[PDB]
């Protein structure tokens, strides 16, 4: 007679029919996937619409059962995880808008180009912004980019961001940003429980370690741009937006030729190893397998050797050609990707089998809870495999280094040093412009004032001044997919710290004498089990208690961060000396 | 099947566990809260048999298995049903064992 019980065969009979409802439709993304024709889109969406309005309309069913009367702890998080509504909690004219305005700005950002030669956004800018090195080739590029983009989604994002408010204080929240930090907000013990609002300050306490790093690694690159660009850098001053590699500057990995400690000493790449041997993609996945098995996890299915497409299609088929990991259901896990015998190929293919083992481990939870504990943790736990089947140890245990060669100190401060372009200098990037989206969402931001705190966050914050004055008739946020398409875009630096922490626990776990760095995870299966406690439980506990079962800690930790390029950053404090670490919020390209 | 074999029922809510050797057909509606059920399906009121999503795309554990459940009576009435029996060859001119 109590709502209890009621409750749990409500939530049965939701997860009974999800198993078949969610699987069908995963089922028609991945036909779509493999032969991109129109009736497979047609059933795709098809699928999709049905699994939505399934969705909700359970949605709006569960809303009459309150968490007070629920006193399993299973339940009450199954129900919590179903009750959020999100979209449908504003009205049909107020949803009709917001997607008419994500579509447009969606369809406005990928159909975007820049004319004064005359190309579009993937084609030819990115290709400028990665490989030449002119000052102008750059700038001009840059400027038409942010001009035309920013202005032409200006207005409706202001708009957009009205609606995101509107919609977030009608799914009881306070703005956007607390929505979207919701994801993170963790229920239980008097120690497993945090809040939305802990975030806020705990980011900005974990950025607050990596910032004489990040410095050092800052001085370091302009002080190697400098030759390149004598007239256009100042030896106390920022850098350019343009000159950063990227259109944002999201990535440094591009200014790896341009900025390389030792060149004498190119970076090690067993391509040419692996072409020798005559590998191909079977070959790869079945070294993958073996590395995921020696470290002691469950093995891998049957289906996935033959029902996953492996390799590129060569019967005319057109698929995106991108890695994924889907997750059919009911032990159907599966692959996509242009896999060759590519040595980022080679490492794409352990991340995406990472990312598969973490599906097939939490498979017995109900469907409410089959995912990671947080958007911070899928994405990172298939992260260290790639960093540590990425080792020069491991190359010569699996064949395709010969046993001859040493490790030598100016490769590995060279791949320390490219790593870092990759990893530490998005960090400062991530958090800045989440800071300055929460600020804008919060409504801290007077709306009149966007573009000068956001270059002044720019100045303070990432170290980059732009080369030309831009109005808040602009809008450079805008410019960027994750800011124009709806997405999250604070995962990665939480990714990013869940990386090294998982890294360093399990590689502490195996007594491991070493760098963090040349750990290998490999013949250790105690470093299997640890991990899998973790795995397997996924989002039925909260993400402090998962993060315990490996590292202890039940919040962020960036000292496995900093212990992971020690060397480096060594290096870089003792090549920096005849210099000043740091950036000067004053100097200005545009002005004389 | 590819498209899928939803002959294949199951029934998930009841009442009450069943016994040893019991079979259940009844396609009632589950009354599960106190609202009365009056046959039609929603709000405290599902349908007890569901059905089986079989496909081949499916992995080891949810693929269709079949289970047979052998079970003897020896009950005081005399046994009809004996294991094979042996046999043998026949002898001549010799004292053996028959
Ligand atoms: C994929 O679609 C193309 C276009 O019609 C067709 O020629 C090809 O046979 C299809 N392949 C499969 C496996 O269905
Ligand atoms: C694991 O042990 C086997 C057998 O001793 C050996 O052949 C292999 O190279 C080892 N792998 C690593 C990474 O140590
Ligand atoms: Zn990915």
């Amino acid at each position: 007679s109590l709502t209890e019980e009621n409750a749990k065969t409500f939530l049965n009979n939701f997860n009974q029919e999800a198993e078949d409802l969610s699987y069908q439709s995963s089922l028609a993304s991945w036909n779509y996937n493999t032969n991109i024709t129109e009736e497979n889109a047609q059933k795709m969406s098809e699928a999709a619409a049905k699994w939505s309005a399934f969705y909700e309309e359970q949605s709006k069913t569960a809303q009459s059962f309150s968490l007070q009367e629920i006193q399993t702890p299973i339940i009450k998080r199954q129900l919590q995880a179903l009750q959020q509504s999100g979209s449908s909690a504003l009205s049909a004219d107020k949803n009709k808008q917001l997607n008419t305005i994500l579509n447009t700005m969606s369809t406005i950002y990928s159909t975007g180009k820049v004319c004064n030669e005359c190309l579009l956004l993937e084609p030819g800018l990115d290709e400028i912004m990665a490989t030449s090195t002119d000052y102008n080739s750059r700038l001009w590029a840059w400027e038409g980019w942010r001009a035309e983009v920013g202005k032409q989604l200006r207005p409706l994002y202001e708009e957009y961001v009205v609606l995101k408010n509107e919609m977030a204080r009608a799914n009881n929240y306070n703005d956007y940003g607390d929505y979207w930090r919701g994801d993170y907000e963790a229920e239980g013990a008097d120690g497993y429980n945090y809040n939305r609002n802990q975030l806020i300050e705990d980011v900005e306490r974990t950025f607050a370690e990596i910032k004489p790093l990040y410095e050092h690694l800052h001085a370091y690159v302009r002080r190697k741009l400098m030759d390149t660009y004598p007239s256009y850098i100042s030896p106390t001053g920022c850098l350019p937006a343009h000159l950063l590699g990227d259109m944002w500057g999201r990535f440094w990995t591009n200014l790896y030729p341009l900025t390389v400690p030792f060149a004498q000493k190119p970076n090690i790449d067993v391509t040419d190893a692996m072409m020798n041997q005559g590998w191909d993609a079977e070959r790869i996945f079945q070294e993958a397998e073996k590395f995921f098995v020696s470290v002691g996890l469950p093995h891998m299915t049957q289906g996935f050797w033959a029902n996953s497409m492996l390799t590129e299609p060569a019967d005319g088929r057109k698929v995106v050609c991108h890695p994924t990991a889907w997750d059919l259901g009911h032990g159907d896990f599966r692959i996509k990707m242009c896999t060759k015998v590519t040595m980022d190929n080679f490492l794409t293919a352990h991340h995406e089998m990472g990312h598969i083992q973490y599906d097939m481990a939490y498979a017995r939870q109900p469907f409410l809870l089959r995912n990671g504990a947080n958007e911070g943790f899928h994405e990172a736990v298939g992260e260290i495999m790639s960093l540590s089947a990425a080792t020069p140890k491991h190359l010569k245990s699996i064949g395709l280094l010969p046993s001859d060669f040493q490790e030598d100190s100016e490769t590995e401060i060279n791949f320390l040093l490219k790593q870092a372009l990759t990893i530490v200098g998005t960090l400062p990037f991530t958090y800045m412009l989440e800071k300055w989206r929460w600020m804008v969402f919060r409504g801290e931001i007077p709306k009149e004032q966007w573009m000068k705190k956001w270059w002044e966050m720019k100045r303070e914050i990432v170290g980059v001044v732009e080369p030309l004055p831009h109005d808040e008739t602009y809008c450079d946020p805008a410019s960027l997919f994750h800011v124009s398409n709806d997405y999250s875009f604070i995962r990665y630096y939480t990714r990013t710290i869940y990386q090294f922490q998982f890294q360093e626990a399990l590689c502490q776990a195996a007594k491991y004498n070493g760098s963090l760095h040349k750990c290998d995870i490999s013949n250790s299966t105690e470093a299997g089990q640890k991990l899998l406690k973790m795995l397997s439980l996924g989002n039925s506990e909260p993400w402090t208690k998962a993060l315990e079962n490996v590292v202890g800690a039940r919040n962020m930790d960036v000292k496995p961060l900093l212990n992971y390029f020690q060397p480096l950053f060594d290096w870089l404090k003792e090549q920096n000396r005849n210099s000043f670490v740091g950036w000067n919020t004053e100097w200005s390209p545009y002005a004389d | 099947k590819v498209g899928g074999n939803y002959n294949y029922l199951y029934r998930l809510f009841r009442k009450s566990n069943l016994k040893p050797f019991e079979r259940d057909i009844s396609t009632e509606i589950y009354q599960a809260g106190n609202k009365p059920c009056n046959g039609v399906a929603g709000f405290n009121c599902y349908f007890p048999l569901r059905s089986y999503g079989f496909r081949p795309t499916y992995g080891v554990g949810h693929q269709p298995y079949r289970v047979v459940v052998l079970s003897f009576e020896l009950l005081h009435a005399p046994a009809t049903v004996c294991g094979p029996k042996k046999s043998t060859n026949l002898v001549k001119n010799k004292c053996v064992n028959f």
